[PDB]
RNA sequence: AGGUA
């Protein structure tokens, strides 16, 4: 509330307390609503012909052994074989229908919308056509708006006259004549631009000729569409902000082990949305056990990855819970400590991997932690800087390459220009003995006996010495 | 070697914020654990700061003083001095715009 | 995995010559500054060469 | 953390 607040906790608990508690069978009043949505959408995917042709599409890639099966249906309101007598069945409601197209027709299309409405599919395939039918909205909607923006920013006619006259057909001479029949003066200025608009319109009935159907027909499903997933994203959402207290009362339990509260809540709200999405009641089950685990899992995965400052993996984390469980279980039984020997003993894990789980599941520390309990010097303060070379080092590295340079100029000159090439001597750059001798027009074993002699030569004692220092 | 007469301070524009950044620092990861090489893309990271040691892919494709001048576009890592992870900055893109705490209180 | 040995690489003999075969120190020898106690040695990674 | 000026 407006109580100089700053704690972002207080008025989620404040929104939280608007949306009253449901009961049992509260949860299936939403959930029957929500699959009325839902039957509402699946009929409005029903009359768009090309959604299940990519489903019959995908159908026969599974038939043909391409794809797997439970990724395309998952149950069924009353296996492989009621799914090829269903999909075989819904094959012929969709060509009888079609060739209704290219009375009847609407008894064709109530007869296809029912043998849908037996079908349950993965949420992925009915993704993927929701999708389809929402481009199919995108590209209706682009190409009027194109008309629109023609018709309005190159005649100069107001958005109000275009809706009454254009719309009824859409795709036809009609409305040219119809607007032309007044003399006005947008009509004759439309007639410069006219060009453009009627190659929209083409492709506006291409558009129509890919669908199947008539536009308007497109239209009135689509519309259909989106009112379905507008009730459903409403009673889903009204789903979730009822729930959202068995999210914060199963993270609340989880608080007093590390980890920001907050963090959890929202998790579990993922989790608690992840679990609308997938919620039915022809199960039978309670939503608030469904909800559960999948909370749970929601909780677990945040405080596998967001309360670790290194990375680790879920399935580590999970052992290294299973290994504090069995050492609790040792020290509580033997009551003395837990020795590694039954660690071991317990998990099909050698011992050295448990130790190292061990060295693993301990989380860093701060440098701003004081060393020494609450001196007024932090841990960071002392420590070393690993990755910088010393002063001392680098003095060595200069007076040694200046060494090899003198003793290099002490050498012949082709001898010490090969040397210089070969191992990168005094340019940012090195070559291989062939690209050496690629440049001194020698590419034989000619290139090699002149390192070996400028080996040998250096192995005289009297160029080796200065160098003799330098390594021990 | 550095000459300059004054220092301005003002407003980062997010432009320039973008043109500090070498990198999108997307994923909360640091490192493998057992494996202390900095995960990709996260707040430790090769691919965006910078190699961790002197002068090589930290993929095991370039060691040596050569490839210094040109980065590895055989993986995501790029190959400089490591130095240059002391000064590389990233950038975070936030999905809602974030009032500034100084700005405010 | 490091170790303890008396076998140190590329060190002077006087340093070995305090240590025992098992890389300790005897107990009662006098040591100064610098001198080494225990001869561990770490697995050696990569190296770069200039 | 304790101690020194």
């Amino acid at each position: 509330e407006i109580g100089r607040t700053t704690d972002p906790v207080r008025m989620y608990m404040r929104e939280m307390g608007t949306v009253e508690l449901l009961t049992r069978e509260g949860e299936i009043d939403i959930a029957k609503r929500i699959e009325d949505g839902i039957n509402q959408v699946q009929c409005s995917v029903a009359e768009y012909p090309e959604a299940i042709t990519y489903l019959l599409e995908q159908y026969d890639r599974v038939e043909a052994e391409e794809a797997r099966l439970s990724d395309l249906i998952t149950g069924f309101v009353d296996d492989p074989e009621l799914a090829r007598e269903k999909f075989a069945e819904l094959r012929a409601q969709y060509v009888v229908t079609r060739d209704t197209i290219k009375a009847t027709a609407q008894e064709e299309i109530l007869k296809l919308s029912e043998v849908f409405k037996q079908f349950r599919l993965v949420p992925k395939q009915f993704d993927y056509l929701v999708n389809s039918m929402r481009v199919m909205m995108d590209r209706v909607r682009t190409q009027e708006r194109l008309i629109m923006k023609l018709c309005v920013e190159q005649c100069k006619m107001p958005k109000k006259n275009f809706i009454t006259l254009f719309t009824g057909n859409e795709t036809s001479d009609t409305w040219f004549n119809a607007a032309i029949a007044m003399n006005k003066p947008w009509s004759e200025k439309l007639h410069d631009v006219s060009e453009e608009v009627h190659r929209a319109l083409q492709k506006l009935q291409q558009i129509e000729e890919e669908t199947g159907l008539t536009i308007e027909q497109v239209k009135d499903i689509n519309r259909r569409m989106s009112i379905g997933e507008a009730k459903a994203r409403r009673a889903k959402k009204e789903m979730v902000e009822a729930n959202l207290r068995l999210v914060i009362s199963i993270a609340k339990k989880y608080t007093n082990r590390g980890l920001q509260f907050l963090d959890l809540i929202q998790e579990g709200n993922i989790g608690l949305m992840k679990a609308v999405d997938k919620f039915e009641y022809r199960r039978g089950y309670k939503f608030s056990t469904y909800a559960t685990w999948w909370i749970r899992q929601a909780i677990t995965r945040s405080i596998a990855d967001q309360a670790r400052t290194i990375r680790i993996p879920v399935h580590m984390i999970e052992t290294i819970n299973k290994l504090n469980r069995i050492s609790r279980q040792m020290l509580q039984e033997m009551g003395r400590e837990p020795t590694p020997e039954e660690l071991a003993e317990r998990m099909l894990m050698p011992e050295d991997k448990i130790r190292k789980v061990l060295k693993i599941a301990k989380e860093p520390i701060s440098m701003e932690t004081p060393i020494g309990d609450d001196e007024d010097s932090h841990l960071g303060d002392f420590i070393e800087d690993t990755t910088l070379e010393l002063p001392l080092d680098s003095a060595t590295t200069e007076s040694l390459r200046a060494a090899t340079h003198d003793v290099l100029a002490g050498l012949t000159a082709r001898e010490a220009k090969v040397l210089r090439m070969r191992f990168g001597i005094d340019m940012n750059t090195d070559y291989t003995l062939e690209e050496v001798g690629k440049q001194f027009d020698v590419t034989r074993e000619r290139i090699r006996q002149i390192e070996a002699k400028a080996l040998r030569k250096l192995r005289h004692p009297s160029r080796s010495e200065v160098l003799r220092s330098f390594l021990d | 070697t550095e000459e300059f007469d004054a220092i301005k301070i003002a407003l980062a524009s997010p432009d320039m914020i973008r043109s500090w950044s070498f990198g999108e620092v997307k994923k909360p990861e640091t490192i493998n654990y057992r494996t202390f090489k900095p995960e990709r893309d996260g707040l430790f990271c090769a691919r965006i700061f910078g190699p961790v040691k002197d002068y090589e892919c930290l993929c095991g494709k370039y060691k040596r003083l050569k490839h210094r001048g040109v980065i590895c576009e055989k993986c995501g890592v790029e190959v400089t001095q490591t130095k240059v992870r002391r000064e590389r900055m990233g950038h975070i893109e936030l999905a809602s715009p974030t009032a500034h705490i100084w700005f405010l209180k | 995995p490091e170790e303890i040995t008396a076998d140190i690489p590329n060190v002077g003999e006087a340093a070995l010559s305090k240590l025992d075969e098992s890389g300790i120190v005897y107990i009662g020898a006098e040591v100064t500054g610098g001198d080494i106690l225990v001869g561990k040695v770490t697995p050696k990674g990569e190296t770069q060469l200039t």
